[PDB]
């Protein structure tokens, strides 16, 4: 969906929009696609670009360009949203957690998880590593 | 450089006693497989028509042993200027026994450099066709194992008639 | 399963050069060739090393050389880790 974003990338998203709109009607050229990339920090090569429209005739209005961006903002939120995840389970922050540690802060984050759920979780998986956690919730 | 190098005297009767034995010994690998005579080339057959001497062919048949036989030369008096005679020379074409003197310090290196010059020119000659590709160092057992018989041929073809052209825990 | 591919020698060889000539390409986007990449790297395991030698004979060419190339040196790296446990 697009409620992933703040209002704060999206305001944003319109100034670029409305800055660089040929007269108000929210067209751009398949150049000014990525001029107003550029303009903001994010440099992607040819290919990044030579997809998207593929995946949207020329003409790339403001809804087609809002859900451009949200897909290229999520994928590396999506891939960097689980380390953030991992850091209150740790004290330190390498990524080493005990064992006696993680049943009771587990079992009580808001996820109605009971001592059975987080029983079946840990002995289907002392310290462990961080990316060995990655590797045992998405499975 | 091989097409403007410059051939000595005992290069030219080296080009044809070259053809003359590489025809000699294909000869004698036709004559143990059954091959018949024949006017013209077929497979089914097994026909010959070019089992004679070389001093009896003429100009219309040693045109397919001409530039094979001295670019290979060239190549190799570009790579060493040593052209001259300093021994004695050595259809049921039999051909004489070329495995009596070993290769020695000096003609193992010049077998080996003499089959990546020709390897280079294959593979330069493969290039100039591709726009109009592998190293014989790491070129593959099986692939070196017959590219190199043309090599030790040459290297006991050219030992005759006094034209021998002679120029991983330790270093880890 | 790929494991015991002793039935023919030149299919294999064949897939495994043309899937790392894929793993190069100018018109690619990073999702794709994070596919290839690890495609290459299960490819390069459950089979005999004799296959291997062709394309580590290719590798070794072209990637050493010079400092696409972490791939290849990730995939060269987990073929000495195999062998451990001509081509030399």
């Amino acid at each position: 969906m697009a409620d992933q974003l703040t209002e704060e990338q999206i305001a944003e998203f319109k100034e670029a929009f409305s800055l660089f709109d040929k007269d108000g009607d929210g067209t751009i050229t398949t150049k000014a696609l990525g001029t107003v990339m550029r303009s903001l920090g994010q440099n992607p090569t040819e290919a990044e670009l030579q997809d998207m429209i593929n995946e949207v005739n020329g003409t790339i209005d403001f809804p087609a360009f809002l859900t451009m961006m949200a897909r290229k903002m999520k994928d590396t939120d999506s891939e960097e949203e689980i380390r953030e995840a991992f850091r209150v389970f740790d004290k330190d922050g390498n990524g080493y957690i005990s064992a006696a540690a993680l049943r009771h802060v587990m079992t009580n984050l808001g996820e109605k998880l009971t001592d059975e759920e987080v029983d079946e979780m840990i002995r289907e998986a002392g310290q462990v590593n961080y990316e060995a956690f990655v590797q045992m919730m998405t499975a | 450089e091989t097409l403007n190098v410059i051939i000595p005297e005992k290069l030219d009767s080296f080009i044809n006693k070259f053809a003359e034995y590489t025809h000699e010994k294909w000869a004698f690998d036709k004559i143990q497989n059954n091959w018949s005579y024949g006017e013209n080339v077929d497979e089914e057959l097994k026909t010959h028509p070019m089992l004679r001497p070389y001093k009896t062919f003429s100009e219309k048949d040693k045109e397919i042993y001409r530039w094979p036989i001295k670019e290979s030369l060239k190549a190799m008096i570009a790579w060493e200027w040593t052209i001259e005679k300093a021994r004695e020379g050595e259809y049921n074409p039999q051909p004489p026994d070329l495995s009596g003197v070993t290769l020695s310090r000096e003609l193992q290196a010049m077998a080996e450099q003499l089959a990546e010059n020709y390897h280079n020119t294959w593979g330069r000659k493969k290039k100039q066709e591709l726009e109009a590709l592998v190293p014989y160092d790491t070129l593959t057992a099986k692939e070196k194992a017959r590219d190199r018989e043309k090599a030790q041929e040459l290297l006991k073809f050219l030992q005759m008639n006094g034209y021998a052209v002679t120029r991983x825990x330790x270093x880890x | 399963l790929f494991a015991g591919t002793e039935h023919r020698a030149i299919m294999v060889d064949s897939m495994l050069h043309t899937v790392y000539r894929l793993s190069r390409g100018r018109s690619l986007t990073k999702a794709q060739r994070d596919v290839i990449e690890d495609c290459l790297m299960a490819l390069c395991r459950y089979i005999r090393p004799s296959m291997l030698q062709h394309l580590l004979r290719r590798l070794v060419f072209d990637v050493p050389i010079l400092n696409x190339x972490x791939x290849x040196x990730x995939x060269x790296x987990x073929x000495x880790x195999x062998x451990x446990x001509x081509x030399x």
